[PDB]
């Protein structure tokens, strides 16, 4: 009884909520995303196994503003329709007070939007765990410092390092914290974070990665917009994770 | 208010003077008529100051949300199509003249007015403001189509400092913007580099003679200048 609605159990957790979490990692795909002094990266794999399907139609990274990318793991349309009411959010944001919504509090106002879903019954949470980055300008100097925030179907909003969301998003999550015993994460370059993203994606996946099985989105000081990165670029980052 | 546009091969100038005026008085002596909607899409706008600054942030917030949502970029149609929608919806309570000017590469530059009632058309060029009133017959007689870029720019200049040599409701900078394929160009001359005033032009120099002194002669000589 509930098991299907949004009421405790007795053991004063939220069944639905639980459930929608596996909903993040059943579609088998990990994500993962990381900061560095001047940039942040999300790498997702973008699995394409129909030959006949086009790859640049499927994709779990969404703009939400230029200066605001996220990533959505799960079930991929509900991430789909967070992203619309992400961007609703920015854009009545930007409306309201004539400047570009603050990452942190995007993510805030998502996880106010989850939460309710978790309160209001007969509204599905979305089984997705949404992963925003960006530049994020601070108040001293005016300095852009990269920015990762997680939301997920609980509402739980975090700021993070580095993340990972989706299936084996545990020995993904391992091998960075064993990789950030070693060094200080947000003393890397973009180059050594995103080594160290691929790696961690490679761990968890149990394989080795081609460029065109991920997609790589970033954003950096010099450049705050958020962008896909070119599969160029991250063919040279796998080269150099296979090398050393 | 002065505000133009005008199209050149591969995009467009806006341009406008920097008057504000509460009638008489001058608010603002620098203000930016030209109003980005996108990167490349200006408007420029012309009555109240209240209404079209809302409604080109409203705009400016739509097509945002617009390219995004697409991802692409903006037609200058489908920003002249919204502004004209919203100058529509709102004819009776706002006074507004737009024109809606840019460069996007399907169509390359255009240039759009929306005048008070909410019409909007399409043109090679456009005027707007009080100030517009004295231009027609300046473009009717001097401009010609298919100027270069920096032409255009010139040109431009010359024709709000006509206009705003005239227009008491008009005056101080000239602001323009060109807008093409490239990065966009803002300028600003300051009144005192205009290429055209009536306080410098040798053919206004000679005083009006209306002052003669007390002769025995019909004979008009000068004004009285000196008591003596």
């Amino acid at each position: 009884f509930d098991k299907y609605i949004t009421v405790f159990s007795p053991e004063g957790s939220l069944y639905q909520v639980e459930y929608a979490f596996k909903a993040v990692t059943y579609p088998g795909l990990l994500t993962v995303a990381i900061r560095c002094k001047d940039a942040v990266l999300v790498v997702t794999q973008h699995l394409i196994p129909d030959r006949l399907m086009r790859p640049d139609s499927v994709t779990a990274l969404y703009e939400v503003t230029p200066n605001i990318g996220c990533c959505m793991t799960g079930r991929a349309p509900d991430g789909r329709a967070l992203v619309q009411r992400a961007r609703e959010e920015a854009s009545d944001y930007q409306y309201r007070y004539g400047v570009e919504i603050p990452i942190a509090v995007l993510a805030k106002r998502m996880g106010d939007k989850a939460q309710v879903r978790t309160q209001q019954a007969g509204l599905r949470p979305m089984g997705v765990v949404s992963t925003f980055i960006g530049m994020d300008q601070s108040d001293q100097d005016g300095s852009l410092k990269p920015q990762i925030y997680t939301v997920d179907p609980a509402g739980w909003t975090g700021g993070h390092i580095a993340c990972a969301a989706g299936k084996k998003q545990v020995e993904a999550m391992a091998f960075l914290e064993k990789r950030q015993k070693s060094t200080e994460l947000d003393a890397l370059t973009q180059k050594e974070a995103a080594m160290i993203a691929l790696a961690a994606l490679q761990s968890a996946i149990g394989t080795a990665v081609k460029a065109k099985e991920v997609e790589v989105g970033r954003c950096t000081a010099a450049n705050p917009a958020f962008q896909r990165v070119p599969n160029s670029e991250v063919e040279e980052w796998l080269t150099a994770v296979a090398e050393a | 208010t002065t505000i133009l546009a005008v199209s050149y091969n591969g995009g467009v100038v806006l341009a406008a003077d920097s008057r504000t005026s509460s009638g008489t008085y001058v608010v603002n002596r620098a203000s930016n008529k030209l109003t980005k909607l996108t990167k490349k899409i200006y408007c420029c706008r012309s009555g109240s100051a209240a209404d079209t600054q809302a409604l080109a942030e409203r705009v400016s917030n739509y097509l945002g949300s617009y390219q995004t949502d697409i991802g692409a970029g903006v037609n200058v149609a489908t920003a002249a199509n919204l502004f004209q929608k919203m100058c529509y919806m709102n004819r009776w309570n706002i006074s507004a003249g737009i024109i809606v000017a840019g460069y996007d590469p399907i169509n390359g530059g255009s240039v759009y007015s929306i005048p008070s009632g909410g019409s909007c058309v399409k043109l090679d060029y456009a005027l707007g403001g009080s100030g517009s009133i004295f231009l027609y017959s300046f473009f009717d007689a001097n401009y010609k189509p298919g100027m270069s870029k920096s032409e255009c720019v010139a040109f431009c200049q010359r024709a709000v400092a006509h206009a705003y040599s005239r227009d008491g409701s008009s005056g101080g900078l000239i602001r323009t913007i060109t807008l093409d394929a490239d990065e966009p160009e803002d300028q600003t001359i300051p009144w005192n580099r205009s290429p055209y005033c009536m306080e410098k032009d040798p053919k206004y120099v000679t005083q009006a003679t209306q002052n003669q002194p007390f002769s025995s002669s019909a004979k008009i000589t000068g004004n009285r200048m000196s008591s003596t």
